[PDB]
């Protein structure tokens, strides 16, 4: 395919991208001095969707890494495979950016989107061809939210032909030290409904639930939920990485998910929950990753889709596997659970199979689905963007930074809409 | 002395082309290297094998056919594949990137950036033709490539050369290996499109060319290279009768005469009975009453529609070695016994026949064996509506609630085509219905 251009935003983008090209690093066996270690061309016949080489045909990650809290450039480069990135686009804030929008938004930032923009026109320069943007980022904070809708608009703008993609971690009260975030989050994703063409909804709240009542860890760190979303997230890049036969490509699978002009928010999640390991596993096999597939406590969003419907379904299963099996059980799926699905669309389920195991486990997969249960999330959002809102609360910041009410009032007039269309595609008949 | 030119587009129509050229190589005994020693290496032709090889002087019997690709990932196979040497200095159409199940992409954004390079392509192969007869294309339903520029390149040969007819292969794609969900809006957008600019067209539909590869090869996984065999096969059979030397069924115009009664119905559905298993070396022998007997099994169809609710139009047949007519008429008066069997009112019938004295060839290191006979009726049913049907059933399902509308709309088409095509295709269904 085309190049991809991959942007990285704040703290949590950061570190979570930064895990995640960790993660597929392995996968794709390079090492981290560029020495080249793969034994096989199936590993690097689409290295180039990602990597580009170097002068000594030394393939390199493209990606770009955004913020304005000038310690993390020290964090990027003290990581295991921090060091592997290009010595040009460490391109940062000097004065903190402070989990305030409209400073990220319209106060600075907007001074070095010039910036950004030239960073990445100057590496899609040695792009032959461009595909699409990875954007990682959180919907809490300048770095992240506010950068994040800022930079979408404005490539959007540059070009409006290919296509935009980002990932999307909604902070919750779970786990929250400050607590502007849900202005942060609605005034997020009234931007990004109507400027990008499909996303992912990295909960929080789902992950804390998760992995504090099966997964059962102490204290849920930067670390553990770095992994587990790196993983996830290099599972759903699987399919572009790999050579398949549902041969899904990013304008592809657009094409294939996106049911309506304004619902493209995914649930990614993966049936063989795992922990930071040591040895190989307790062993795994195909019906369980049947059943983990698709149960109520392994998704990323905190919804049961019995409560509601698919629009859409996709799998990427991984390891040696049968395939006529996968088929089997996947035609039972679709046929024991003919409510479970929406009527609009038949031959919606699709399912790919891949070779290469994930480093360290033996047979899973990983599942992009896309649900009506989301609307559960964004009406937990906006409820609690509202309990903040109908008295006034540090709403004198964004007012004195340059916002008002009007623009509060219509990102909720435009949310409680999206949620509307959700409730009612949600509910058709035949 | 009437020459053919053939054009793939699209992933399954290169595959197909692939699968179907070293087919042609094997059945005239051309190899790569091969120079069919009665002739003069210097046009020494003008034999039904003519028709495809333009021979050049160097005795290399070079093809008159051109793949399609919106972004390069089968036609450089073919660039790289096997009979690399067998194509000109990039005669071959490689484009950047593909229509992505988007028939409007194809049809509005890019192939009309692209089309006049391969109609450039066409005129000048056809230049060195001298009596043409028409063309003879390959697509499929499914992707937008190959649907939306097929539907193009339709609109502008029947532009270019409204005189000459040009025979179609297509492909009604199936769940099981669909590798998208928007094939049943390309599939009426192309429909809707093709008949006033086509003339006759086949469908073979992968859902009965797995069921075949699964059922009746012992193969359980079918990949692009056992389907594509199998059709390539299939494709081979029928076009024999202009490919190897005269008989029955010569010119694509004498397709029509004797296929199409009615320019809104021109879908022949084709038949075959040999499906030889594997390397399997001995089960029984054969005889050309049975394959004549299976011939009307609704299992042995390439497209899935039990005609034992409808009446046929003119039922043609081919063979293959060991002529015995009488026997032939044996099967008709066999065939006769009205079980499943129609005809219609208005004209009598024929059951032209026309044999060929050379057994029928295999794939050397296939998923087949040789046998020394072969048959393949290319029925005119009126079943042929079912497919049509439940086509429209899908169409309609996903046309409730406006589905995937934006793909198309917001690249150059309009919201009154849809509608106006799935009318269209409701008036189409209506003429096969009336015919009885
Ligand atoms: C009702 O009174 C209360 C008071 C406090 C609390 C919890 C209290 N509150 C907050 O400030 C949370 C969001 C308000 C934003 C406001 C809305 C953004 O514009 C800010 C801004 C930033 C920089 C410059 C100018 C403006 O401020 C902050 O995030 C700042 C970060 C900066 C100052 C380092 O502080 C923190 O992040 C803390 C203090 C470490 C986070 N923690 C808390 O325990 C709860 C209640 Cl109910
Ligand atoms: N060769 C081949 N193709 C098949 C088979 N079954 C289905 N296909 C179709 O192969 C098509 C892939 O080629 P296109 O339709 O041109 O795809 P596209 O996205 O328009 O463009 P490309 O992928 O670049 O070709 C899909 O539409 C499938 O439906 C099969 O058995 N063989
Ligand atoms: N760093 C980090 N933060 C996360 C993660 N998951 C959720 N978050 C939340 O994301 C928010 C951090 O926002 P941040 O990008 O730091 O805003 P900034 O201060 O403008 O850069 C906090 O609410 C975190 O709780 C994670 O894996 N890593």
């Amino acid at each position: 395919m085309r190049e991809i251009v991959h942007i990285q935003a704040g703290q949590c983008g950061n570190q979570i991208g930064a895990k995640f090209w960790e993660v597929i690093s392995d996968e794709h066996g390079i090492d981290p001095s560029g020495n080249y270690v793969g034994d096989s061309d199936l590993q690097l016949e689409r290295i180039s969707v990602y990597y580009n080489e170097a002068s000594s045909h030394k393939y390199v990650p493209r990606a770009i890494l955004v913020d304005l809290e000038p310690g993390t450039m020290d964090s990027v480069r003290s990581g295991a495979f921090g060091h592997l990135f290009r010595p040009d686009n460490f391109i940062f804030g000097q004065s903190g950016a402070g989990n305030n929008w409209a400073k990220g938004h319209y106060t600075e930032g907007a001074e070095l989107v010039d910036s950004v923009l030239d960073v990445v026109r100057k590496e899609c320069e040695n792009c032959d061809c461009l595909q699409g943007f990875q954007l990682t980022h959180s919907l809490g904070g300048g770095t992240g939210s506010g950068m994040g809708t800022l930079l979408i608009s404005k490539v959007r703008e540059e070009y409006p032909d290919r296509i935009m993609n980002t990932f999307s971690v909604v902070p919750s009260p779970k786990v929250s030290d400050t607590v502007v975030e849900p202005y942060n989050a609605t005034l997020s994703i009234h931007q990004l409904v109507e400027n990008t063409d499909e996303t992912y909804c990295i909960d929080n709240e789902a992950l804390y639930d998760i992995c504090f009542r099966t997964l059962k860890l102490a204290t849920p760190t930067y670390g553990d939920l770095n992994h587990l979303v790196s993983a996830t997230m290099s599972g759903v890049t699987t399919s572009l990485r790999f050579p398949g036969q549902l041969n899904a490509d990013l304008r592809k699978l657009a094409v294939n998910m996106v049911p309506f002009p304004r619902l493209h928010f995914f649930m990614p999640g993966f049936a063989p929950l795992t922990a930071r390991g040591s040895q190989q596993y307790r062993a795994l096999t195909v019906p369980e990753l049947t059943q983990q597939m698709f149960d109520a406590k392994n998704m990323m969003a905190a919804c049961d889709p019995r409560h509601g419907r698919y629009l859409t379904v996709a799998t990427v299963f991984r390891g040696r596997m049968s395939m006529k099996e996968v088929d089997e059980q996947m035609l039972a799926i679709q046929s024991k659970n003919s409510s479970y699905f929406v009527e609009w669309i038949p031959n919606n389920v699709k399912v790919a199979v891949c070779d290469i195991p994930p480093r360290g486990l033996k047979m899973s997969s990983t599942f992009i689905g896309n649900s009506t249960a989301i609307q559960e999330l964004f009406k937990r959002i906006s409820e609690q963007f509202t309990a903040m809102f109908r008295r006034k609360a540090f709403l004198h910041w964004y007012t004195g930074e340059g916002m008002d009410e009007m623009e509060f009032t219509e990102a909720e007039s435009n949310m409680n809409d999206l949620v509307s269309e959700y409730q009612q595609y949600q509910d058709a008949t035949a | 002395m009437r020459e053919c030119i053939s054009i793939h587009v699209g992933q399954a129509g290169v595959q197909i082309g692939n699968a179907c050229w070293e087919l042609y190589c094997l059945e005239h005994g051309i190899q790569p290297d091969g120079q069919m020693p009665s002739d003069k290496t210097i046009g020494g032709g003008d034999d039904s094998f003519n028709t495809f090889f333009s021979e050049t002087g160097a005795g290399k019997h070079v093809p008159r056919a051109v793949f399609v690709d919106l972004e390069p990932t089968v036609i450089d196979e073919v660039r790289t594949g096997t009979y690399r040497q067998l194509f000109h200095p990039e005669q071959l159409i490689t484009g950047k990137e593909d229509a992505a199940n988007n028939y409007a992409r194809g049809h509005y954004t890019i192939g009309k950036e692209i089309i006049d390079l391969v109609l450039d392509r066409i005129r000048k192969l056809a230049d060195q033709c001298t009596g043409l007869q028409g063309f003879l294309v390959f697509h499929s339903f499914g992707g937008g490539t190959g649907s939306g520029f097929t539907s193009l390149l339709m609109e502008r040969l029947s532009v270019d050369y409204g005189k000459k007819s040009k025979l179609e292969f297509s492909i009604y794609p199936a769940p099981q290996v669909s590798t998208a969900v928007v094939e049943p809006y390309n599939s009426i957008l192309t429909t809707h499109t093709t008949l006033e600019h086509s003339d006759c067209a086949f469908m073979v539909d992968n859902e009965a060319i797995y069921d075949i590869c699964r059922r009746n090869l012992d193969i359980e996984r079918p990949t692009y290279t056992n389907l594509n065999r199998l059709i390539s096969q299939i494709v081979s059979s029928i076009t024999a009768s202009l490919r190897f030397d005269g008989a029955l069924n010569v010119d694509l115009t004498e397709f029509q005469t004797n296929l199409v009664p009615y320019p809104r119905i021109h879908f022949p559905l084709a038949t075959y009975a040999p499906v030889i298993s594997a390397e399997k070396a001995y089960h029984e022998q054969l005889s050309v009453a049975e394959i004549t007997n299976a011939c009307f099994e609704p299992a042995n169809q390439m497209v899935k529609c039990d005609p034992r609710h409808g009446k046929y139009m003119a039922c043609c047949l081919l063979y293959r070695g060991d002529v015995v007519p009488k026997d032939v008429n044996a099967a008709i008066a066999t065939i006769k016994t009205k079980r499943s069997i129609q005809f219609v009112d208005w004209c009598p019938t024929g059951f032209k026949v026309g044999i060929n004295y050379q057994p029928p060839t295999v794939v050397p290191g296939g998923d087949l064996a040789k046998v020394q006979r072969a048959v393949c009726m290319l029925s005119n049913t009126t079943a042929i509506a079912e497919a049509w049907a439940r086509l429209d059933h899908k169409f309609d399902l996903m046309y409730a609630k406006r589905a995937f509308v934006h793909w198309y709309v917001g690249e150059g088409m309009e919201e009154g085509e849809f509608s106006e095509a799935r009318e269209d295709m409701a008036a189409l269904e209506k003429d096969y219905e009336e015919v009885g």
